[PDB]
C-alpha cells in the first residue's frame, strides 16, 4: 500500500504520480503522454507464503471482509508464480515496460515480530528468496528492465488500545523498562517523544496483582531527575514493603509488575502504553558501593530478628527488610555520600558463631593454609554478584567466648593467630574476587553479664585486650581500619535479658552503630585515631 | 533537555523493519541492474495521516509527492536522455503523401 498512495488519491493534479510524470516529461523535452505509470500494487500482501495472512486458502480477496485471502507473490514450496505476480501480470495487459518500482515488506516485519502460530517459521532468508524469485520471474517475462527499491518506512499503531481515537501527540513517554537489585527496591525508566522532560511532571501508576484494571499506588516524580539521557523514579524496599503489608498479609518480593506514566503538562495529561513484564534482575547498571557487613552473629544481627522493633520472635529470625537496622546505614551511607539510596546495597554474610580460627565454623584454616568453609560458601554467593565488593564489616569476633571459657595465658597465641589469619584472609581476598584497596572494618567488642538487673561483669580483660588489639591494627596502615565502637557495650543497657544471660544487643544499639558505621564508611574517618574516655581504663590490679 | 527527547516512539516492528532494509541493500550490492529509488527512513509521524482503529501506517499526500519526485529524480539519473527515436523527424508539411505499386 505504500506505493499504492500514490495512486489511491483523488483529482487529477494533486495525485502523487503526477508530480512523477510532470517532471519525467518536462525534463525529457516530451509531451505529458511520454510516460505511462502501470498501477500493479495490492495492499497488505507478503513475499512468502508462511508471511502471508491466512496462508491456508489459495483464493484472491484482495479487499477483505469478504473472507479469507490468499495474498502472497511467491511460495518457495514447488515454485508457482503466485496469486499477486498473476494480479499484476494482468493489470500490465498487453504493453512493454522499461523500468519497474518495487517497495514492500511491511507484512513481512509484521509476520516476524509474532511467529508463533505459523508452522512455517518466518525468516530473512526466505524473504530473500522469495523477493529474487520474484525479480526473476519479472525479467524473464521482460528482458532487461533495470528495478529501482523504495525504502521501507515506519508504522507505529496505536498506543493504548482502550482510547482508539487519541494519536501520537507531544509529551509520550514511550521506551519503557525496570529493573531491581538483589535487594528489592526497583527503579523505573522512560523517554519522552517531543517535549523535553525538564518542564514537566510525571505520574506513576501502579495496578493491582489480583484486579489488574485497578490501581494500587500513585507517586509525582518531576522531570529534573535525568541520569544517562533517562528520565528516572527510584521506588525503593521502604516504599514498597507498606504497600504489600496492605495488599496481602506478608511481605513477598514483587515481580511480574503492570505500570503506566502520565505527563502532566499544561494541565494536561498524556498516558502511555502499558508495560507488563517480568522484572529483570541487573546490580551492574543500579547499584555502585557494595557493603559486605559482618561475620558471627554479632554483624548478622543487622538483617535478622534482632534489630526488628516490630517482630515478636528473637530466634535469630530474617526481619522485614523496611525496619532492620541495614536500612538505617544504607540511608546514613548514602546520605553523607551524596549517592541515591538505590545504589548503595548491602549484602549478608554471617555464619552461626563462626570465628577466624577459634570458633567451630572456622573462616581461615591454618593448618592447610587455605580459606576455611566458611569462606567457601560465601565465596560463591558474593562472586554471583555482578558489581565487585567495596567494604567488608568484621563484626565481634568469637574468640572472645572461648577466651573467656577455657584460656588463662594462651591469649597472646590466640592475638597473633588472629592477626596473621587477618592479613592473610585480605590478601586472599583482595587477589581473588579483585578490587583491590578493600578495607576490612571493624567493630567493638563484647563483654558478658550476669545477673538480675544490675548484672555483674565477666570477662572485662578478655574485651580490654581484643579491643587494644583492634585498636593497634587499625592504627597501623596496613589496613583493618575500625569504624566505631558501640555507643554503650559498658553500661550494660544496651543488652537483653534472655533468662539472665546478656550477651546480645538491642534495637537501639543495633541502630547506633548501624548510623555510626555509616557515617565512618561514607566519609573516611579512622575512630581510632580518637578513642573515647573509656578503654583508656583498666580494671583495678588486685581485690 | 535534549538527552532525553526522542524523534519517534517505541514500536515491536521497527528491529525487523531494519533487519529488512539490510537484506534489501543486500539485494541491490549483489544483483545486476538494481537500484535506490528513494530514501523513507527520514519522514516522523507527523507525516502520516492517522485513522482511527490502527493508525499511522500510511503516508500522508504530501510525503506521497515528496517520494515520487524522488523516484523522478533517481529514473532521471539513470537515463539522462531520452532514448527513443522516429522514423517520422519532420512536420506534415514537408512529407508528400505519394502512391506506388508493389515495391520493385
Amino acid at each position: 500500500s505504500q506505493v499504492a498512495i500514490h495512486f489511491m488519491s483523488g483529482a487529477y493534479p494533486d495525485r502523487g504520480y503526477d508530480v512523477f510524470q510532470k517532471y519525467m516529461t518536462e525534463t525529457w523535452g516530451i509531451n505529458y503522454a511520454g510516460v505511462h505509470p502501470i498501477n500493479g500494487t495490492t495492499g497488505s500482501t507478503a513475499v512468502d507464503r508462511a508471511c502471508a495472512v491466512n496462508p491456508n486458502s489459495e483464493v484472491f480477496d484482495p479487499t477483505q471482509s469478504s473472507g479469507a485471502g490468499g495474498l502472497w507473490w511467491w511460495d518457495l514450496e514447488a515454485d508457482k508464480p503466485g496469486p499477486a505476480l498473476l494480479h499484476c501480470v494482468g493489470q500490465v495487459g498487453k504493453l512493454k515496460p522499461k523500468a519497474i518500482i518495487w517497495g514492500q515488506g511491511d507484512q513481512d516485519a509484521t509476520a516476524l515480530a509474532y511467529p508463533g502460530d505459523r508452522n512455517p517459521a518466518p525468516s530473512l532468508t526466505r524473504t530473500k528468496q522469495a523477493t529474487k524469485k520474484v525479480f526473476e520471474y519479472l525479467r524473464s517475462l521482460y528482458g532487461q528492465i533495470p528495478i529501482f527499491i523504495q525504502e521501507l518506512s515506519y508504522a507505529w499503531g496505536i498506543t493504548n488500545t482502550d482510547a482508539p481515537n487519541v494519536p501520537i501527540r507531544t509529551g509520550l513517554p514511550s521506551f519503557l523498562a525496570a529493573r531491581r537489585n538483589t535487594w528489592g527496591d526497583i527503579e523505573f525508566r522512560w523517554k519522552s517523544y517531543g517535549l523535553d522532560p525538564a518542564l514537566a511532571q510525571y505520574r506513576i501508576e501502579i495496578y493491582n496483582p489480583s484486579n489488574l484494571n485497578q490501581i494500587l499506588h500513585s507517586f509525582v516524580v518531576s522531570g529534573t531527575q535525568e541520569a544517562n539521557g533517562y528520565v528516572y523514579a527510584d521506588f525503593t524496599v521502604e516504599d514498597w514493603i507498606p504497600v504489600m503489608m496492605e495488599a496481602v498479609g506478608s511481605p513477598n518480593p514483587w515481580e511480574f509488575m503492570k505500570w503506566r506514566v502520565v505527563c502532566l503538562y499544561q494541565e494536561r495529561e498524556i498516558p502511555s502504553a502499558p508495560w507488563s513484564d517480568n522484572i529483570p534482575l541487573d546490580n551492574a547498571g543500579l547499584v555502585k558501593k557494595t557493603i559486605l557487613v559482618g561475620i558471627n552473629q554479632f554483624g548478622g544481627g543487622h538483617f535478622t530478628d534482632m534489630s526488628d522493633p516490630t517482630a515478636t520472635t528473637a530466634n535469630g529470625a530474617i526481619g522485614r527488610k523496611d525496619k532492620v537496622s541495614a536500612s538505617t546505614l544504607r540511608l546514613t551511607f548514602a546520605e553523607k555520600a551524596g549517592l541515591r539510596p538505590i545504589q548503595v546495597m548491602p549484602v549478608n554474610v554471617a555464619a552461626d558463631s563462626a570465628g577466624m580460627t577459634v570458633g567451630t565454623h572456622k573462616w581461615w584454616n591454618t593448618s592447610s593454609n587455605s580459606p576455611g568453609d566458611a569462606l567457601l560458601a560465601i565465596n560463591d554467593m558474593v562472586k554471583g554478584l555482578g558489581v565487585k565488593p567495596d567494604y567488608f564489616i568484621e563484626a565481634n569476633p568469637w574468640e572472645t567466648m572461648y577466651m573467656k571459657d577455657v584460656n588463662s595465658s594462651t591469649w597472646p597465641a590466640l592475638m597473633t593467630a588472629f592477626e596473621s589469619s587477618n592479613k592473610a584472609m585480605l590478601a586472599w581476598m583482595r587477589t581473588n574476587w579483585g578490587n583491590p584497596n578493600l578495607e576490612i572494618w571493624f567493630q567493638g567488642a563484647t563483654t558478658v553479664w550476669f545477673g538480675v538487673a544490675p548484672p555483674n561483669d565477666l570477662n572485662s580483660e578478655a574485651t580490654v585486650t581484643v579491643r587494644d588489639k583492634q585498636i593497634q591494627m587499625a592504627t597501623a596502615n596496613i589496613g583493618f581500619k575500625l569504624g566505631s565502637f558501640v555507643p554503650g557495650s559498658n553500661l550494660y543497657t544496651a543488652y537483653r535479658n534472655v533468662e539472665s544471660s546478656w550477651i546480645y544487643y538491642t534495637v537501639e544499639a543495633f541502630h547506633a552503630t548501624a548510623i555510626e558505621l555509616g557515617e565512618a564508611l561514607a566519609l573516611n574517618i579512622n575512630r581510632a585515631t580518637n578513642p573515647p574516655d573509656w578503654s583508656y581504663l583498666r580494671p583495678p590490679a588486685n581485690l | 533537555s535534549n538527552a532525553a527527547v526522542v524523534p519517534m516512539p517505541y514500536s515491536p516492528t521497527t528491529v525487523p523493519r531494519e533487519q529488512i532494509r539490510e537484506i534489501q541493500l543486500q539485494l541491490i550490492n549483489e544483483m545486476t541492474d538494481v537500484h535506490m529509488g528513494a530514501l523513507t527512513a527520514q519522514y516522523m509521524p507527523d507525516d502520516f495521516t492517522f485513522e482511527p482503529g490502527i493508525g499511522q501506517i500510511h503516508f500522508n499526500v504530501e510525503t506521497s509527492r515528496k517520494v515520487c519526485l524522488d523516484l523522478a529524480k533517481s529514473v532521471l539519473r539513470l537515463v539522462p536522455v531520452y532514448p527513443l527515436v522516429s522514423p517520422v523527424k519532420k512536420q506534415h508539411d514537408d512529407y508528400w503523401f505519394v502512391g506506388r505499386l508493389g515495391l520493385d
